[PDB]
Parts: C-alpha cells; sequence; structure tokens
C-alpha cells in the first residue's frame, strides 16, 4: 500500500475538496468525526482506503490532504463544517488576502511569501508515508491562486519529490459562472508553466457541468453546490480504484501508463452516465449498454468536444454497481458498429475496464437519485483540443489589444511570458491536430 | 431579431442568402469575428467548428457539416466508397476508381492488375484521371501515371464511360448538376432544378487529348469551345426541355429513367456518412448544400463522379434555391414572424 | 478586506453623510450605532466599513474633512450625526473659497498632516485594509484640491493599497462659481494619475434626471443626493455584502480596468426614484439600468463602446431570468461591447433590496462615451484660459499659468485615449 | 475482439478488450525567478515614490 496526498488550492479547489471528502467518507463509512467502525485495525494497516486516510491511535481516520488559499473566507468554512473535526488544524491552510484574479499575484507576489510554509506542511503529511506515490492537486484555470499559486506549487513539487506522481483536477472557465475577465490569460499561463510537472490532468468545463445539471437534474440556475456534488462524483469515480480493491489504475504511474502514451499530451476526457434527478418520480432504470452507448454523447462530457472529429490513444471504462464482464462486452460491440471511433494507427483499438460491483453512493437530499449501475469513461481524444482551441482564442482577442497586460506586469511579471505561454500552447495545439487528423 | 456573420464573401449562393436574410427586417449582420451570432456562413476552409455553441443565450447553426469533406474531395470519397459496407467496392453506380500518390496506402500496383484483364480481355480501356485544370484521359498507364508525378498532390484514376448519352441533335456529352440541401435534422431534399451542364461539340471518341467534347465544365466551353450556346443558352439544358427530350427521342421520363437512380445514390451516400457527422445531438447544429454530379450511359444507367460541398447555382435558379435555403435551413431554426425541394426518406 | 472611507469639501461631506445613513440602514445600525436589525445577512461583512466598538456598537470607518466648519457641524448635527467617532471630525476655520490652489497648496497643506495622522489610525486598526474610498467634487475648492492633495500623499504612504473615488463633476445647470472647469481640470489630471477607479457623478446627468424624468422642477441639492445615495448603495453592495462573488475593491479594479489611464466609469440606477408602488419585471429593470436615461454621467453610451460593464440586481427575484435579460442586452446591441474583450459584462445579485424598493439595479460601466464628459469641460476650461479669465485667483497662491497647461493637456491626451479604444 | 488479464476479486474485476492491433528547474533557478519579479516590483515602487517626490 501507497499513500496519496491531495492538496486544494483556491476557492474551486476546496469546495470541490470539500465536497469529494464528504462523498469519499460516505462511501467508505467513515462518520463526520473520523470513526470507521468496519476498521477492525485500530490504529494503523495497509488497507486500500489508506491511500487517502491515516489513522490515529484514537480510531480517527483522516484525510491525506492539505487545503491552501490566499484569503480565509473559504477554508474557515471548513473549519467551522460538518466535517471540522475531520481535517487537522495544521491542513488548512489560509492566507490574509487573496490574489485578485491575478495569475501574476498569485503566482510571485502572494505566492513566494507562503510557499514554504505551505511545502512545510506538505512534507508533515509525507513524512506520515510508508511509500508516497504522490499528489491530486484541485483548482481552477481562472482564479488568482487556482492558476499563480498553483503553478508555483507544482514546479517545487517537482523539485521536492521528483519521483512522484502529480494529478490534475482542474476547473476550465465558463462564463455562465466566471468571477473574471481575465480567466483566459489565468488558464494559459498556468498551462504553460504546469505542463511539464503534471502527469495526467483531468479538465472540467464548468459549462458542460453547468448544462448537465439543467438539462438532467432540472437545476433551472445551477449553483457551485450543485456543480460540485456532480463533479465529485465523476472525482470519486476516478478514484475508487486507489482506494479499493483491484487491479486496474491501482497506483498514480499506472493513470499515465494507461491514458497518456505522448507526455504532454495528459488531458484525458472523463464522460460520466446515467445523471439522474432525484425529482424523478418513476425513473426507469438503464442497462449496461444503454450507460455504455451514453458515453459517446458530447452532452455527457466533461468537456463539450466531438470525439468523431479525433482520434483516440486510449481509453478505459470504469463502471460501479451490477455490471459484469459479458455485458460490457456485448456493449461494446455494437457501440463499436454504429459510433466513428478511430484510434490512432500506433495505437491498439480497445478498452481497459474497472468493475467495482458497489454502486454509486449519493448525497442524501442531494439532486443525484441512487442508480443501480454507472460508467465513467476516460479517453485520450485529440477532440479534447478543441477546448485549447477555444481558450487561445479568447486570450488572443485580448492580448492583441494588452488589455489587462498592465496588472500583471505590476506584480513583477514580464510581458514575454504572455506570449511565450501562448507559444507553448501553440506547440500543444499543433501536436494534437498532427496525432489526429 | 436574430444575426449572423458572412466568413465567405466568394460564395455566390450565400451572398444571395444574406441579402434574402437582411431583406426580412429580421436578419441584421454583424462584423466577420463577432462570436454572438445565430448564424454563421462558414469559411470553405478550416472553418472554427470548435467555436461553435459555446455562447449562452445563442442558438448557433452553421452551413456546413464538419465532416462532409470525406464526401466531397475526389480521393476521400473513394476510400468512403470502397471501405463502407453501406456502398461497398461492389457498388454498381460509382466507376471502378483508384488512389495513386505521386512519386514524390496509394493503389496503382492494385490498379495495374486491373488495367492489363482490362487490355487483354480486348475490353474498352480508357481511363481518367484527376484530383481536387491538369485532366489526363489517356488509353494506356504509362501516360496516366507519368502526368500523375509531374505534379505533386494525390490522384484518383478511374474507369472512363466509354458509352455516355448522347443528345441530339448534336451527339454531345453532358453531366447533370443535382443540388441537394441536408437541414439540421437530417433531412436530405432534392431540389426539383437540376442542370445539364451540355458539351457543344460533338464526341470524338479517336484522340482523348481534346478535352472539348469529354470534359463538361461551363468553364473550359466558353473560352475554348467552338459554338458555346449554340443549342441552349450558355450551355445549360433545364429538367423540363430533357424529359421532353427523354420522351420525344426515347419514350420515357425523366423521372422513371434516371432520377429514382439518382435519388437512390444521394440517399445512400448521406445515410451512410450520417452517423459521423450529424449534429442531431451536439451543441451546435448543421445544415449544407451539395452539388452531386451525374453521369448518365447509354443504357440510361447513372452514375455519380463528384460530390462538390461549396457548389454554385445556375444564373436561373439562384432566387428559388436561396429562398428555400432560407426556408427549409434558416428559418426552420430560427423562425420569422408547394415545396421546391424533393424529400428523400425510405 | 477593509475600506477606510474619507469625505471632503461640502459636497464630499453631504454625500458621504448621506451614503453613511443610507448603508447603515441597509445593515440594520441606527444612529447611535447599536444594531437592530433582525437579519445576519446584515453583519457578515460588517466590519469593512464598520469598526466594532466597547458595547457591541458599529461605528463607520469614516474620516471627515473640512477647511471650514459649517457643514461639518451639519453634519453632526444631522440625523446620523453621533454615529461617527468624534475624533474623526479634522476641520479647519478659513474655508478654500472654491479655489483649487487654496485646497492643494496653501490652506489645505497647512490641514493634510492631521487628516493623514487619523487616516493612519484607522488604518492600523485594520486586519487588512484593501484600501481607500474618496467622496468629493471637483468643482470646489476643498474636495478636488484638499482631496487630491490628500490623495497623492495617501498613495505615498501607501502604495499597495487601492484609492477608489466617488468625483461629483461641476455643471453650469448646477452651478456654484465660474471657476468649477479649473478646478475640475486640475483634479482630473490628479485623478487620472492617482485613482484606480473613479465614479463620475456628472451634476449635469443629476440635474437632468430630476428634471426631465422626476418632474423636478425646482432641482435642490438634496434632490441630486438621493439619487447620489442610491448609487453609491448600489455600486458597493457587493463590498458590503456576502454573496456568491466575494468581490473587493482589487478584484474590481482587475476586472474593470484594461489599461490604467481608463478608469473612469459611468454609474446607472433603476427604477428612478425620487424622494412607487408598480413593482418592476426583472425585464424592465434590465431596460431601464441600460438607458442612457438612468445614467449619472451626462453622456450618450451609443456614443462609444463598451469596454466592461459591471450589473448589480438587488431584491428576490429569478435568476435564470436576470440571466437571459443580460445575454439579451449584449446578443441583440453587441455593437455596442468590444469584442477584444470576450465575456466583458458581469453581474451578481443580492437579496437584500434598498429601502422602499422590492427590486432594483445598478449599472457600473467602463464606457469611451465618458470622454464627451472630458470635452465638456474641456471646452469650458479653455473658453476662460484663453483670455486667461479669472486665473489671479490661482497665480495670487503661487500657481503658474504652465501648471493649467499641463492638466489641460493630460485631459485631453486621456480624451484621445478614450478614443484610441472606440474605433479597436 | 478478444478478451485479457481477467483479475478479480471480491470487490469487482478488471480485464482489457482488444477489437484490433495497432496498424525540470532547480531549487536555485526558482528562487531566482520569484526574486527577479520582486526587484521588478520593488523597482516600479521606487520610481513611483521618487515621481511623488517630486
Ligand atoms: N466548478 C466550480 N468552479 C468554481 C468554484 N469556485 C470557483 N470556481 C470557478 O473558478 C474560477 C474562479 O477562480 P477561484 O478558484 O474562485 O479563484 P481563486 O483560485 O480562489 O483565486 P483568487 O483570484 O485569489 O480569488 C471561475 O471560473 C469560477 O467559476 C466551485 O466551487 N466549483
Ligand atoms: N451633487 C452635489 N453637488 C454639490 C453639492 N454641494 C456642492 N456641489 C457641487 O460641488 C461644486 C462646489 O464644490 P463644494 O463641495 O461646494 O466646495 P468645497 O467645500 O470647497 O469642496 C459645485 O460643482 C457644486 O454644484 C451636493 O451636495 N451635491
Ligand atoms: C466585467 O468583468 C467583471 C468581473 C468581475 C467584477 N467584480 C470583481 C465585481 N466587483 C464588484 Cl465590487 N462589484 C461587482 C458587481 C457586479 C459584477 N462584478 C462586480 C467586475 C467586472
Ligand atoms: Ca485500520
Ligand atoms: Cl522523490
Ligand atoms: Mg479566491
Ligand atoms: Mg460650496
Amino acid at each position: 500500500m501507497r499513500e496519496c496526498i491531495s492538496i486544494h488550492v483556491g476557492q474551486a479547489g476546496v469546495q470541490i475538496g470539500n465536497a469529494c471528502w464528504e462523498l469519499y467518507c460516505l462511501e467508505h463509512g467513515i462518520q463526520p468525526d473520523g470513526q470507521m467502525p468496519s476498521d477492525k485495525t485500530i490504529g494503523g494497516g495497509d488497507d486500500s482506503f489508506n491511500t487517502f486516510f491515516s489513522e490515529t491511535g484514537a480510531g480517527k481516520h483522516v484525510p491525506r490532504a492539505v487545503f491552501v488559499d490566499l484569503e480565509p473566507t473559504v477554508i474557515d468554512e471548513v473549519r467551522t463544517g460538518t466535517y471540522r473535526q475531520l481535517f487537522h488544524p495544521e491542513q488548512l491552510i489560509t492566507g490574509k488576502e487573496d490574489a485578485a484574479n491575478n495569475y501574476a499575484r498569485g503566482h510571485y507576489t502572494i505566492g513566494k511569501e507562503i510557499i514554504d510554509l505551505v511545502l512545510d506542511r506538505i512534507r508533515k503529511l509525507a513524512d506520515q508515508c510508508t511509500g508516497l506515490q504522490g499528489f491530486l492537486v484541485f483548482h481552477s484555470f481562472g482564479g488568482g491562486t487556482g492558476s499563480g499559486f498553483t503553478s508555483l506549487l507544482m514546479e517545487r513539487l517537482s523539485v521536492d519529490y521528483g519521483k512522484k506522481s502529480k494529478l490534475e483536477f482542474s476547473i476550465y472557465p465558463a462564463p455562465q459562472v466566471s468571477t473574471a475577465v481575465v480567466e483566459p490569460y489565468n488558464s494559459i499561463l498556468t498551462t504553460h508553466t504546469t505542463l511539464e510537472h503534471s502527469d495526467c490532468a483531468f479538465m472540467v468545463d464548468n459549462e458542460a457541468i453547468y448544462d448537465i445539471c439543467r438539462r438532467n437534474l432540472d437545476i433551472e440556475r445551477p449553483t457551485y453546490t450543485n456543480l460540485n456534488r456532480l463533479i465529485s462524483q465523476i472525482v470519486s469515480s476516478i478514484t475508487a480504484s486507489l482506494r479499493f480493491d483491484g487491479a486496474l489504475n491501482v497506483d498514480l504511474t499506472e493513470f499515465q501508463t494507461n491514458l497518456v502514451p505522448y507526455p504532454r499530451i495528459h488531458f484525458p476526457l472523463a464522460t460520466y452516465a446515467p445523471v439522474i434527478s432525484a425529482e424523478k418520480a418513476y425513473h426507469e432504470q438503464l442497462s449496461v449498454a444503454e450507460i455504455t452507448n451514453a458515453c459517446f454523447e458530447p452532452a455527457n462530457q466533461m468537456v463539450k468536444c466531438d470525439p468523431r472529429h479525433g482520434k483516440y490513444m486510449a481509453c478505459c471504462l470504469l463502471y460501479r454497481g451490477d455490471v459484469v464482464p459479458k455485458d460490457v462486452n456485448a456493449a461494446i460491440a455494437t457501440i463499436k458498429t454504429k459510433r466513428s471511433i478511430q484510434f490512432v494507427d500506433w495505437c491498439p483499438t480497445g478498452f481497459k475496464v474497472g468493475i467495482n460491483y458497489q454502486p454509486p453512493t449519493v448525497v442524501p437530499g442531494g439532486d443525484l437519485a441512487k442508480v443501480q449501475r454507472a460508467v465513467c469513461m476516460l479517453s485520450n481524444t485529440t477532440a479534447i483540443a478543441e477546448a485549447w482551441a477555444r481558450l487561445d482564442h479568447k486570450f488572443d482577442l485580448m492580448y492583441a489589444k494588452r488589455a489587462f497586460v498592465h496588472w500583471y506586469v505590476g506584480e513583477g511579471m514580464e510581458e514575454g511570458e504572455f506570449s511565450e505561454a501562448r507559444e507553448d500552447m501553440a506547440a500543444l495545439e499543433k501536436d494534437y491536430e498532427e496525432v489526429g487528423v | 431579431m436574430y444575426t449572423f456573420v458572412v466568413r465567405d464573401e466568394n460564395s455566390s449562393v450565400y451572398a444571395e442568402v444574406s441579402r434574402l436574410l437582411l431583406a426580412t427586417g429580421q436578419w441584421k449582420r454583424l462584423r466577420k469575428d463577432n462570436p454572438r451570432f445565430n448564424l454563421m456562413l462558414g469559411e470553405r476552409n478550416r472553418l472554427p467548428f470548435g467555436r461553435l455553441g459555446h455562447e449562452p443565450g445563442l442558438v448557433q447553426l452553421v452551413n456546413y457539416y464538419r465532416g462532409a469533406d470525406k464526401l466531397c474531395r475526389k480521393a476521400s470519397l473513394v476510400k468512403l466508397i470502397k471501405t463502407s459496407p453501406e456502398l461497398s467496392e461492389s457498388c454498381t453506380w460509382f466507376p471502378e476508381s483508384y488512389v495513386i500518390y505521386p512519386t514524390n496506402t496509394d493503389e496503382r500496383e492494385v490498379f495495374l492488375a486491373a488495367y492489363n484483364r482490362r487490355r487483354e480481355g480486348r475490353e474498352g480501356n480508357v481511363w481518367i484521371a484527376k484530383s481536387s485544370e491538369g485532366i489526363l484521359i489517356s488509353s494506356e498507364a504509362s501516360e496516366l501515371l507519368d502526368f500523375i508525378d509531374e505534379q505533386g498532390q494525390v490522384h484518383v484514376i478511374q474507369k472512363y464511360l466509354e458509352k455516355p448519352l448522347l443528345l441530339e441533335p448534336g451527339h454531345r456529352k453532358f453531366d447533370i448538376r443535382s443540388w441537394v440541401l441536408v437541414d439540421h435534422l437530417y433531412n436530405i431534399y432534392l431540389y426539383r432544378e437540376g442542370v445539364l451542364r451540355t458539351s457543344s461539340e460533338p464526341y470524338n471518341s479517336a484522340n482523348f487529348q481534346d478535352k472539348t467534347c469529354h470534359l463538361t465544365n461551363h468553364c473550359i466551353q466558353k473560352e475554348y469551345s467552338k459554338n458555346y450556346g449554340r443549342y441552349e443558352e450558355g450551355n445549360e439544358m433545364f429538367f423540363e426541355e430533357f424529359n421532353q427530350y427523354l420522351m420525344d427521342a426515347l419514350n420515357t421520363t425523366l423521372e422513371n429513367s434516371i432520377l429514382l437512380q439518382i435519388k437512390h445514390i444521394i440517399r445512400s451516400c448521406l445515410m451512410c456518412i450520417e452517423p459521423a457527422i450529424s449534429t442531431k445531438h451536439l451543441h451546435y447544429q448543421s445544415f449544407q448544400l451539395f452539388g452531386f454530379d451525374f453521369m448518365v450511359d447509354e443504357e440510361l444507367k447513372v452514375w455519380l463522379i463528384e460530390v462538390n460541398g461549396a457548389p454554385a447555382c445556375a444564373q436561373k435558379l439562384y432566387a428559388e434555391l436561396c429562398q428555400g435555403i432560407v426556408d427549409v435551413a434558416i428559418s426552420s431554426v430560427f423562425p420569422l414572424a408547394t415545396s421546391i425541394f424533393i424529400k428523400l426518406h425510405h | 478586506r477593509e475600506i477606510v472611507h474619507i469625505q471632503a469639501g461640502q459636497c464630499g461631506n453631504q454625500i458621504g453623510a448621506k451614503f453613511w445613513e443610507v448603508i447603515s440602514d441597509e445593515h440594520g445600525i441606527d444612529p447611535t450605532g447599536s444594531y437592530h436589525g433582525d437579519s445576519d445577512l446584515q453583519l457578515e461583512r460588517i466590519n469593512v466599513y464598520y469598526n466594532e466598538a466597547t458595547g457591541n456598537k458599529y461605528v463607520p470607518r469614516a474620516i471627515l474633512v473640512d477647511l471650514e466648519p459649517g457643514t461639518m457641524d451639519s453634519v453632526r448635527s444631522g440625523p446620523f450625526g453621533q454615529i461617527f467617532r468624534p475624533d474623526n471630525f479634522v476641520f479647519g476655520q478659513s474655508g478654500a473659497g472654491n479655489n483649487w490652489a487654496k485646497g492643494h497648496y496653501t490652506e489645505g497643506a497647512e490641514l493634510v498632516d492631521s487628516v493623514l495622522d487619523v487616516v493612519r489610525k484607522e488604518s492600523e486598526s485594520c486586519d487588512c485594509l484593501q484600501g481607500f474610498q474618496l467622496t468629493h467634487s471637483l468643482g470646489g475648492g476643498t474636495g478636488s484640491g484638499m482631496g487630491t492633495l490628500l490623495i497623492s500623499k495617501i498613495r505615498e504612504e501607501y502604495p499597495d493599497r487601492i484609492m477608489n473615488t466617488f468625483s461629483v463633476m461641476p455643471s453650469p445647470k448646477v452651478s456654484d462659481t465660474v471657476v468649477e472647469p479649473y478646478n475640475a481640470t486640475l483634479s482630473v489630471h490628479q485623478l487620472v494619475e492617482n485613482t484606480d477607479e473613479t465614479y463620475c457623478i456628472d451634476n449635469e446627468a443629476l440635474y437632468d434626471i430630476c428634471f426631465r424624468t422626476l418632474k423636478l422642477t425646482t432641482p435642490t441639492y438634496g434632490d441630486l443626493n438621493h439619487l447620489v445615495s442610491a448609487t453609491m448603495s448600489g455600486v458597493t453592495t457587493c463590498l458590503r455584502f456576502p454573496g456568491q462573488l466575494n468581490a473587493d475593491l482589487r478584484k474590481l479594479a482587475v476586472n474593470m480596468v484594461p489599461f490604467p489611464r481608463l478608469h473612469f466609469f459611468m454609474p446607472g440606477f433603476a427604477p428612478l426614484t425620487s424622494r412607487q408602488y408598480r413593482a418592476l419585471t426583472v425585464p424592465e429593470l434590465t431596460q431601464q439600468m441600460f438607458d442612457s436615461k438612468n445614467m449619472m454621467a451626462a453622456c450618450d453610451p451609443r456614443h462609444g463602446r463598451y469596454l466592461t460593464v459591471a450589473a448589480i440586481f438587488r431584491g428576490r427575484m429569478s435568476m435564470k431570468e436576470v440571466d437571459e435579460q443580460m445575454l439579451n442586452v449584449q446578443n441583440k446591441n453587441s455593437s455596442y461591447f468590444v469584442e477584444w474583450i470576450p465575456n466583458n459584462v458581469k453581474t451578481a445579485v443580492c437579496d437584500i433590496p434598498p429601502r422602499g424598493l422590492k427590486m432594483s439595479a445598478t449599472f457600473i460601466g467602463n464606457s469611451t462615451a465618458i470622454q464627451e464628459l472630458f470635452k465638456r469641460i474641456s471646452e469650458q476650461f479653455t473658453a476662460m484660459f484663453r483670455r486667461k479669465a479669472f486665473l489671479h485667483w490661482y497665480t495670487g497662491e503661487g500657481m503658474d499659468e504652465m501648471e493649467f497647461t499641463e492638466a489641460e493637456s493630460n485631459m485631453n491626451d486621456l480624451v484621445s485615449e478614450y478614443q484610441q479604444y472606440q474605433d479597436a | 475482439m478478444e478478451v485479457i488479464e481477467l483479475n478479480k476479486c471480491t470487490s469487482g474485476q478488471s480485464f482489457e478488450v482488444i477489437l484490433k492491433p495497432p496498424s525540470d528547474p532547480s531549487l536555485e533557478e526558482i528562487q531566482k525567478k520569484l526574486e527577479a519579479a520582486e526587484e521588478r516590483r520593488k523597482y516600479q515602487e521606487a520610481e513611483l515614490l521618487k515621481h511623488l517626490a517630486e
């Protein structure tokens, strides 16, 4: 057994971490105080769930998690919330003033003054680890902390833990819930500086989650709470193989091995089904074939794009609930005939499959109905480059006028970092295009 | 009130569509780069599909189907027909064809295997070569591939149709242009009016170096042809005259001898690619206007040669057709405050 | 987090007092500083503007400044007079005679250090001061001359805080003296260099609103200040109320100001109220807040383009309807929003409505049409300045014509810079 | 279409399905970057303060 440390940076990272750790506790039967009765090995163990929880002599299961934000208001809600007892004070780190939606304020100005404290708290977690495999890093692209502090922290983690894997869960910006006009700038800057320090990055476009909430949960104006419970379902679907018995995606290295053949193209697309309203009176439960088939509708992707007009480099199917292999293979056979699924020539056309018999846990009182089976597909398709296209266009529109650049230069960043980052992104877009057309 | 944006000024059909849209007082045009449009009349090259359908509060529609190029560029279409079970290498309405790459998978080593059986069986062995100006129709291969390699792009060469149907008086060749509009629901609509692009020079089966009685391009006929327009204004015979001719001279209708095959071919092609390009469940929607080019043989058998994805109309029919595009492709999605299309379904 | 508020001069102190009355009411605090509201939204961020004092008392973090005591006395005697700490009243005796040079160079210099002492005391009691807001007019002497002196002193001592101002622009329709264009031009030069964000409150617009649409035949300063206090409560709601968007003065500057110098905002309000019964529909609220007739800077928004817009809806209403209506405005008028700042319109909602309204909307636009305002001032300046008329009031305080030429040039430059982006 | 590496256990199973075969800077440089930005910031501040002294 090898440990995993979760790092939540900025508002989006922290509120999504709240959602995920609530879910985690519900799934492993860990009570809000940190007591897991089914855990007979008191005070320790090398069980699967121990990769995310440590244990105290008093039988308290404590997340291997650090929450970091540059202003205090959001992490203060963790400190006074239902799961306050879960986290140990040293893990919840806050500053006095935020980054003002300014990547350079988060990276350079305010980042330089809190980075060493954060690394010290992360080291205190790592020192409780017999064999740390690495880190799961949650953050927004658009926030000043989310982008700027995150990239600084990634650089330093590559330094202080060179052989360890680093995974991202990244919130891509959408105008319907965005908070800042400069989110494209911050997105490009943090992606350029982080690219080489991340082994695998799961992008969630708030636009897609927003629309999923509206169409399938009949939420008229989704809040961060709605979005985050849905996102935390997807995240749990992705990390279940690190927290449960199995043979697929058991360590972080396997994510890269199975999903990222070319190291720069490390942005797997996530598609999830079924999303069903708790207020659906009569629901007819969906078969393996129906949920698997729904994994190929753009409307269920974490990022709206069209995988028909791209190529696949890898594809993983993570099921939860009442599923057996033959029904999976039966669904795949038919789907292959009715759908445009093209793999790159140097890759095998195939699916790695993982099944966990326990169906998804749902937050009591939440928006999601219990279902007898669910699936999350992780596919590395070049189609996701569409999202970079969108972002790089918005960036180009502002930067051609140097609009807002003065706020970044005034924090000590050089204008050249802008065009450097944009050039890296142009390289990325070309990599995708040549791999996929 | 609806907004559109015009990114292909060099398109006659959509120029006329812009005018018709403005003339309704319910459409206003925006600057080419303004992303708050309902309607995009896109550029022909590298249209940015990846940026469509991410504008909240805007239903967005575009006049091209992403992926339809597989039908509309010559090597692509041959690959699609051969490899697609719906059409198959046994397809009976598409001529034998092969994809050849210049000197600088290919298919000339599979070509020759058939060409020499044609030459031994003492069959007509004329073959035509072209890509997507620079055409060679020859009788022996070493002229064909020799020409292909002087150019530098991928080429297709296919069994020339040695026994076409010839219009009298004149003993001349022709191709049939059908216009087909696929709307956002993937209804396939064939325009009632086709056109017969004729040649003005009786058909000389002797030397295939004279392209004036073997290629039916409206361009190569106005400039380099003797009597461009002696039989029909602009070398364009429409459907009423042509049906009349088929009745008088051959004792059939255009509908029975030819149009049935044309509707079958159109529906087959478009239904075959429907799963690859449909926008039925997409965050943006597509429609597209296609030009199917057909050649009839002396047995009243129809053949498909090119599908063009950005066709122009015949000056006589611009008005009616563009108004039809507005009615069935655009107002269907964006409503305002006896149809000229035949719907293909079976 | 904490904001330090400064009101300077007659106009600055009269609108400052009204602002504190209005937002003290909105937060449940009474003239004695004792909280008496019911909800708890009212207190979550109460410290951005108020200090807590002995006995659960709330004391505005506000310094009152003047060169003559008249209007200060009027405040102390006024409704909320006793809610301010008496030590924060800083005044001289000789006045400034509507003379920028007296405020900035002679009389004001004599008083400015003790104001900065009170500023220092208020700021060292702050956990993380985000910056300052100043209410003043530009047409008189104390607000314009000594307020801009204060601003550049505050900037010297606190170069990393935000400077925000509510600046009342003079108009001949509401005019105290003929030298107002001089004072205004001198002040704009200062503001363009030393504020991060300035709300341009045009006494012309305020007059036209009271006259042409509130049907007030003889508008008083009270009728004008009712509009100003509605607008000020509106534009600070996201600062002092917990919402989804946890806004502050710096984030507002970052998102609203694409180039340092173009930081002059057109504010707007709806429904326009006089000192009614029909509830407004969200579509109505939205059409009115964008209406030229609802804007407090006398400029035609159709004469320029919006660089950025922030919009606040107050009341219980349909978030969904708000989104739809805001998108409808942008999609139906996209001509007027620059296309090189994507998604340059942001919206926020607060459940708490202002007093006497079930719903309202406040508008904050950074438009290139603001250049009209400065052109107006510039014309009135030159008309006198070409004959050096009334200059002796200024040379008698040590000023040189060269300084008038410099401020005029800088304001004309500001106008050209706006015109540069009206056509990009 | 063949089914390989089936591994299975009481919480679930995993396996593979093939349909077709195949047709960083140092701590030094980082603290240098951070301090270079701090220097540009301190310089802009000194420019501002000198202008205000004028
Ligand atoms: N999905 C989701 N997105 C969020 C959430 N909170 C913020 N965001 C998105 O994140 C972006 C804003 O960045 P934040 O994470 O809030 O800002 P920050 O990282 O705290 O950095 P600062 O600028 O210092 O405040 C916008 O695109 C938001 O819509 C959340 O809880 N869930
Ligand atoms: N809107 C408004 N404008 C005012 C008020 N008092 C004065 N003014 C305007 O402010 C300018 C005069 O400056 P004033 O504040 O009286 O002089 P100061 O005391 O030297 O700062 C003129 O343009 C007046 O119309 C007021 O209460 N409201
Ligand atoms: C156009 O892009 C933006 C993005 C954000 C912001 N912020 C920071 C805001 N700040 C404050 Cl104090 N009030 C507001 C009221 C309404 C909307 N936003 C804000 C403003 C413009
Ligand atoms: Ca244990
Ligand atoms: Cl290591
Ligand atoms: Mg934040
Ligand atoms: Mg006065």
